[PDB]
């Protein structure tokens, strides 16, 4: 019920597809990556936002806020769009538009 | 890309 | 009846303004939709909600 | 974000706020270059929506932000509204962003990159801090 005026950030761990499926089962598809389930949770209004991990000392977009616990439980895996699985589509779009 | 001028501080 | 189903935010993390028929109030009331899932008691306007359910 | 903390102003320069006609934030997004923003397909972004960059406080009036209009929306054709798989949409700004210290791009990985399980990453946004 509380929507912030100031931008919020949260550290969260990446989870294995297997570990994530232990909760979400077959819902987890190939272009999805799970993170969270560790005491924090993306929530309404966070969608489309970034899930970054610093590759080679630089923040790399690894995930896009997508879906998860409808009540934003900080204990269930958060599901983000896996960018490695969508990156070529991204490149192909930039290269043709 | 990925290197903020204003460095982010976690915690 | 779709008009008597609870307002459902869904699993997605968006914060979209939508409307659902609130049987308790006998009128349509606003709620925030997450962007996916949910049910049919989800309208984009109070007017369309009234037109369909009220 | 539930159980997160306030970010340092301007510390995540790629973070943008997607607003509608009324200027209502409904989603977030990331700048990947000066003219493209990557967001989620379920957000339902349209040309009528506006991308806001260089922002931290939404109840503010002083911040030098950029309100860029959207010229083209490209939702991944493989996006499934039931499974929510391929939940990605690309936005091409009508007017390109002007990069500064508080407005810049996030790096994109290679389809062959492996960010292993256990890796602590960061998520940012103006979403609910309490459900």
């Amino acid at each position: 019920a509380n929507t912030p005026d100031r931008l919020q950030q949260a550290s969260l761990p990446l989870l294995s597809n297997t570990n994530c499926k232990k909760y979400w089962g077959t819902k987890i598809k190939d272009a999805m990556i799970c993170a969270g389930a560790s005491g924090v949770s993306s929530c309404m209004g966070d969608s489309g936002g970034p899930l970054v991990c610093k590759k080679n000392g630089a923040w790399t977009l690894v995930g896009i806020v997508s879906w998860g616990s409808s009540t934003c439980s900080t204990s269930t895996p958060g599901v983000y769009a896996r960018v490695t699985a969508l990156v070529n589509w991204v490149q192909q779009t930039l290269a043709a538009n | 890309c990925g290197v903020p001028a204003i460095q982010p501080v976690l915690s | 009846e779709v008009c008597s189903e609870q307002a459902e935010t869904g699993p997605c993390r968006a914060m979209i303004s939508r409307w659902y028929f609130d049987v308790t109030e006998g009128k349509c009331a606003p709620f925030f939709y997450g962007g996916c899932g949910g049910n049919r008691n989800n309208f984009d306007t109070e007017e369309y909600c009234m037109a369909v359910c009220g | 974000i539930v159980n997160g903390e306030e970010a340092v102003p301007g510390s995540w320069p790629w973070q943008v706020s997607l607003q509608d006609k009324t200027g209502f934030h409904f989603c977030g997004g990331s700048l990947i270059n000066e003219n493209w923003v990557v967001t989620a397909a379920h957000c339902g972004v349209t040309t009528s929506d506006v991308v806001v960059a260089g922002e931290f406080d939404q109840g503010s009036s002083s911040e030098k932000i950029q309100k860029l209009k959207i010229a083209k929306v490209f939702k991944n054709s493989k996006y499934n509204s039931l499974t929510i798989n391929n939940d990605i949409t690309l936005l091409k700004l009508s007017t390109a962003a002007s990069f500064s210290q508080t407005v810049s791009a996030v790096c994109l990985p290679s389809a062959s990159d492996d960010f292993a399980a256990g890796t602590t990453c960061v998520t940012t946004g103006w979403g609910l801090t309490r459900y």
